[PDB]
């Protein structure tokens, strides 16, 4: 069972059609899971116990991950590295070893009801 | 804008096969803003004028509810009196209607009787507390009176988040235009005989049975 | 773009009424600066750059208007004859007042250019400045400007009128009677100078600097009504 | 038909703003023709055709500014106050400079007209060719063209200043931030000229041929100043 650890505020829906998609062509089950506090509970739970076989959380974390031994050394080869960009790569790199597979650039923006503010501050 | 041109614009309109204006006459709460418009005198004015219009045959004298709607969503009179209630059925059917104010008459303005839809328990019930639950945490709540306003609408609701709903519809400031002219009814236990005396009122003056000094008369006792 | 976020805009798509009052608002402030000589010698060309000063002041009055007139046809959409009546005394009346306002933007900005000190040229180019002149002078541009406003109150009431078919909601039908009291209040400032001028108490120039006065307390006045309609 | 083809056009349904903004362009290029006076005999009829030359030239400029408006408009489609009163601000600068066109126009075609060897027609129908009056002729157009695209330049930073309203995507974001660049650029040649012949350096015609010789270097000065904000 191919097992995936993402936060409930992320398209876990839409990571379970791409998992229904690699059953169709391999034949693993890939079932998303989304718990809470899972950037705290998977140090405990993947140390000790099985936990998941992948983490999605954002880049920060991954250093603890990294130093306590909780993350296998990424080795992609060089076609699939060039798919991303370079600088992406730089973010999930610690003490010169890849430790996980960028997916995207994250960061808050202002959202306003343009009905209720047309020139918000 | 005014009742007084409503017989001239009955006549323009009877030319082209239609009516001008169509509404309940049996129940007396369609008719007494005509009647309260003025007002005694201005009862007598308000409905010496409802039977002229019947008199002059541009009412028909037995106009009930079923006729004068069905008229009206038929497109053969241009015009109606009714309620919230009433526009489901109207928007179901081909019209392009319009909801304003009541026409005025002597100059001031049709005074309505202004109704509150209230839910009561009835004292003889075992379902008290069940009725209660079903009253407070699902009729009257914004799900629950959504349900109800889409079928038939119930006008200006009770309910305070509402206010934006209903401030956005155009029909439902026509509504609270004509209640800030009327006035709400007094709930007292005489409200049955007093509606009962103007029902006959109405009726035997329409048809053609009693003076409208005398209906007055046997009103007031 | 919008005023009100819960106005919903009848008049999106243009019209001929607004194409035609395009026109009319486009031709006055054009006119009103190309109806001047062609210069012929640095002479003339030098003269006609001091007349910006004057036409920027009337263009900048000119568009306050035809601003308030795509407002209201955007905000209701009306074509109907009583629409185009009021419209139509509406440009006639700006129509009327261009060439004048171009004779009092001249007029005031050269007895402005000698408060301030920036010119010191003659001022009986523009006739004789008696009492009776004076006197015709603020009852002429009061009587335009009331003219104005109140046709503005009168195209705002007859969309209230209206306001059924229009199918106005309680946001819109609030707003529209916001607008008469204020194109009413607007009229209010001008029809009150002019009412001085005319009975004239005084009999003299301070008669003129009242009425004329009365402009330079044009918002304080206009709270001053607002405040005794609300008061009671 | 459209500049850009990442570029999503806002304003491809038409407005008053615009229909009011055509009318006063088509009335510029109209009135700046039709304002000389009708020929009544083969003498005022050859002369007329003699007005050509500067007309073409006019006409040309005019309808630059009318595309660069186009443009904007059918980019944006904005309907605002402020863009309401920096395009009115552009109208009449573009009314005041009308006549002092074809002025220019047609002083320019007899001195052109003088070196070419067309014609050899006198120059003191235009007035005094004295310092003062040819460097007020470059502070004065120079003034113009500045004031133009400086207002071009203020109208594509209302529009980036509005980008999250008109949901402008990368590529409408960099193609507006461009063109405010592109018209500061444009007005930096006129402002450096006017800037130089209100100073005077000299004293004397030189100052002159300067200022004018800063518009026959008008896209390598252009390009040095773009330069000089790339190399940092
Ligand atoms: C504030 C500072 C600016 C003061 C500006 C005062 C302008 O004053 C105004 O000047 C212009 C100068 O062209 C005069 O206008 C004169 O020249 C224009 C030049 O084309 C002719 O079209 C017109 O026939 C003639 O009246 C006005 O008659 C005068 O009243
Ligand atoms: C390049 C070659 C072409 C040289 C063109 C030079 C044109 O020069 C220009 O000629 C026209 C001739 O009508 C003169 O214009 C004159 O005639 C026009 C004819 O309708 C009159 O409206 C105007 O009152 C008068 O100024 C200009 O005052 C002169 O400056
Ligand atoms: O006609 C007299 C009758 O009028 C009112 O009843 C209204 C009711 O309030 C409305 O909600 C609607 O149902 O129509 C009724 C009239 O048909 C009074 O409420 C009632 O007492 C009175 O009998
Ligand atoms: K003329
Ligand atoms: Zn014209």
């Amino acid at each position: 069972k191919l097992v995936i650890w993402i936060n409930g505020d992320k398209g876990y829906n839409g990571l379970a059609e791409v998992g229904k998609k690699f059953e169709k062509d391999t034949g693993i089950k890939v079932t998303v899971e989304h718990p809470d506090k899972l950037e705290e509970k998977f140090p405990q739970v993947a140390a000790t116990g099985d936990g998941p076989d992948i983490i999605f959380w954002a880049h920060d974390r991954f250093g603890g991950y990294a130093q306590s031994g909780l993350l296998a050394e990424i080795t992609p080869d060089k076609a699939f590295q060039d798919k991303l960009y370079p600088f992406t790569w730089d973010a999930v790199r610690y003490n010169g070893k890849l430790i996980a597979y960028p997916i995207a650039v994250e960061a808050l923006s202002l959202i306003y009801n343009k009905d209720l503010l047309p020139n918000p501050p | 804008k005014t009742w007084e041109e409503i017989p001239a614009l009955d006549k323009e309109l009877k030319a082209k096969g239609k009516s001008a204006l169509m509404f309940n006459l049996q129940e007396p709460y369609f008719t007494w803003p005509l009647i309260a418009a003025d007002g005694n005198a201005g009862a007598k004015a308000g409905l010496t004028f409802l039977v002229d219009l019947i008199k002059n045959k541009h009412m028909n004298a037995d106009t009930d509810y079923s006729i004068a709607e069905a008229a009206f969503n038929k497109g053969e009179t241009a015009m109606t009196i009714n309620g919230p209630w009433a526009w489901s059925n109207i928007d179901t059917s081909k019209v392009n209607y319009g909801v304003t104010v009541l026409p005025t008459f002597k100059g001031q303005p049709s005074k309505p009787f202004v109704g509150v839809l209230s839910a009561g328990i009835n004292a003889a019930s075992p379902n008290k507390e069940l009725a209660k639950e079903f009253l407070e945490n699902y009729l009257l709540t914004d799900e629950g009176l959504e349900a109800v306003n889409k079928d038939k609408p119930l006008g200006a609701v009770a309910l305070k988040s509402y206010e934006e709903e209903l401030a956005k519809d155009p029909r439902i400031a026509a509504t609270m235009e004509n209640a800030q002219k009327g006035e709400i009814m007094p709930n007292i236990p005489q409200m049955s005989a007093f509606w009962y005396a103007v029902r006959t009122a109405v009726i035997n003056a329409a048809s053609g049975r009693q003076t409208v000094d005398e209906a007055l008369k046997d009103a007031q006792t | 773009v919008g005023l009100n976020p819960n106005f919903s805009f009848r008049g999106k798509q243009q019209t001929r009424i607004e194409t035609f009052s395009d026109a009319v608002f486009a031709l006055a402030i054009t006119l009103l600066v190309l109806s001047s000589t062609i210069p012929e010698t640095f002479e003339d060309l030098w003269a006609s750059m001091r007349d910006v000063i004057p036409f920027a002041i009337c263009v900048a009055l000119i568009i306050v208007i035809w601003y308030q007139h795509y407002i209201f046809f955007l905000k209701y959409g009306l074509q109907d004859k009583v629409t185009i009546l009021l419209n139509t005394i509406l440009l006639f009346v700006l129509l009327v007042y261009v060439y004048p306002l171009k004779f009092l933007a001249r007029f005031l900005s050269e007895i402005y250019g000698g408060i301030f000190g920036i010119i010191e040229t003659d001022l009986s180019r523009f006739g004789e400045y008696s009492h009776q002149n004076l006197k015709l002078l603020m009852v002429n541009y009061g009587l335009g400007a009331f003219a104005i406003f109140l046709v503005f109150s009168l195209m705002y009431w007859r969309a209230y009128k209206m306001k059924s078919l229009l199918d106005l909601n309680s946001y819109e039908i609030f707003d529209t009677k916001s607008s008469i009291i204020a194109n009413l209040l607007m009229c209010s400032v001008p029809l009150l100078s002019l009412i001085i001028t005319l009975i004239d108490p005084w009999g003299n120039f301070r008669t003129t600097i009242l009425s004329g006065f009365l402009y330079f307390l044009y918002v304080p006045i206009m709270i001053v009504f607002g405040r005794i309609t609300s008061k009671k």
